[PDB]
């Protein structure tokens, strides 16, 4: 439930410091 | 001795052959130690090679499977080999590895760990 | 499969980088996706992965591999929500930081704390975290990085829960120091000593001469590694050089 709140929490914000990261 | 030799280079071709190699467990870091001891456990085995040997030539082993570089400067019946280049991971298991090796040859040795480089005073 | 990309980029990336650590990491983040069925990790390893390939920095493969990791073990099957609300912190805290050792520092103390089971650790590292998440004052942030770091390298050890008990007030007084403006030397002893209470060890350290000498003797081999791990990682988070020198169980340390 709020499991997978935070599941796409982490999901969403790895990929935004991914991108960070690359430019 | 010209037996314990021999066996030096068989394990130093394992090390480069495996760290040269890609693909199998990157984390065979431990292999590196194992080649370390299997080489000081034949040095024991023949109870005339010098122990300052055994452990140069393990540490020497040991630093061909991690890829780094090696000095060795003789003062008295001591000699300090500095390894440089190392990572956290790598400072635990090259002293580790020492510390195995000069523990299963009987003899002392005292180590000096400092960022990326880790100083090794071998005595007699 | 998602895994088989995964799989050929990490060896991939191997063959490329000439730093040991890019090695490591690339692949222990391939074996952790090997576990992870779910998609949208296995969609943030191989982004990450396919990225890293293509920049060349190195350091910043470091803090690519670092998130593919970190996202990883999060994603490991069952996975306690406290959890993957730390590593909610680490990847928010290295995005809201430029400073490359805070963006390591907060990933690697996520992944070592993911790694044990133990409550009382998870609790340690995630309120530290969110501590650094409010200050603005990096030597703050860097130290409450190190001791939680350090504290997930006690707990992965698996010391007793006693032990850990004792070293989450050691934590608690090291962010407190920094909190009232400790000196970076004298943190990094704090540090040095959550390793030996946490280990059921004694220590006796030394102080004459603008320079503090901490001998510890009774630490086994396997302790040794624990604290030149975490003794190491605080030397260079904190910025001060340190020299641990071993003899017969008896580890001496120099910082300055």
């Amino acid at each position: 439930e709020r499991k997978k709140e935070l599941a796409k929490e982490v999901i969403e914000t790895a990929k935004k410091l991914i991108e960070k990261l690359a430019k | 001795e010209e037996a314990v030799r021999r066996r030096f280079e068989e394990l130093l071709r394992e090390a480069l052959a495996f760290r040269e190699r890609t693909g199998g467990r990157r984390e065979t870091l431990e292999h590196a130690v194992r080649l370390a001891r299997e080489l000081a456990e034949f040095a024991a085995s023949h109870p005339e090679f010098n122990r300052q040997e055994a452990v140069l030539l393990a540490i020497e082993l040991m630093v061909r499977a991690m890829g780094v570089t090696m000095e060795t400067h003789r003062s008295g019946n001591e000699v300090k080999v500095v390894i440089k280049g190392l990572n956290i991971d790598e400072q635990v298991a090259l002293y580790r590895a020492v510390r195995e090796t000069s523990k299963i040859m009987g003899v002392e040795t005292e180590i000096e760990v400092e960022g990326d480089t880790q100083t090794i005073v071998v005595r007699e | 499969s998602m895994k088989e990309e995964i799989k050929r980029l990490a060896e991939e990336l191997k063959e490329k980088t000439k730093n040991e650590e890019i090695k490591r990491l690339a692949e222990e983040a391939a074996e952790l996706a090997e576990r992870s069925d779910d998609p949208e990790v296995l969609e943030v390893v191989l982004k990450a992965l396919w990225e890293a390939l293509k920049s060349k920095n190195e350091e910043k493969i470091e803090l690519l591999l670092l998130v593919a990791v970190l996202v990883a073990e999060a994603g490991s099957v069952d996975a306690v929500e406290e959890k993957l609300e730390i590593a909610l912190l680490a990847l928010k805290l290295a995005e809201e930081s430029k400073d490359p050792r805070i963006i390591r520092g907060a990933l690697r103390a996520a992944i070592a704390a993911l790694r044990s089971d133990d409550p009382l650790a998870l609790k340690t590292v995630k309120e530290a975290l969110e501590r650094a998440r409010a200050s603005k004052d990096e030597r703050l942030i860097r130290a409450i990085l190190a001791a939680a770091y350090a504290f997930a390298l006690l707990a992965v050890a698996g010391a007793s829960a006693e032990r850990l008990k004792e070293a989450e007030a050691i934590v608690w007084y090291l962010i407190a120091a920094a909190e009232k403006g400790a000196s970076p030397q004298e943190l990094v002893l704090l540090v040095i000593e959550m390793m030996v209470k946490g280990m059921g060890v004694t220590m006796e350290t030394h102080r004459s001469g603008n320079e503090v000498k901490v001998v510890i003797k009774g630490l086994h081999e396997s302790q040794q590694e624990v604290l030149l791990e975490a003794v190491l990682f605080a030397a260079e988070l904190m910025g001060v050089r340190v020299r641990i020198r071993f003899k017969g169980d008896t580890v001496t340390i120099v910082v300055r």
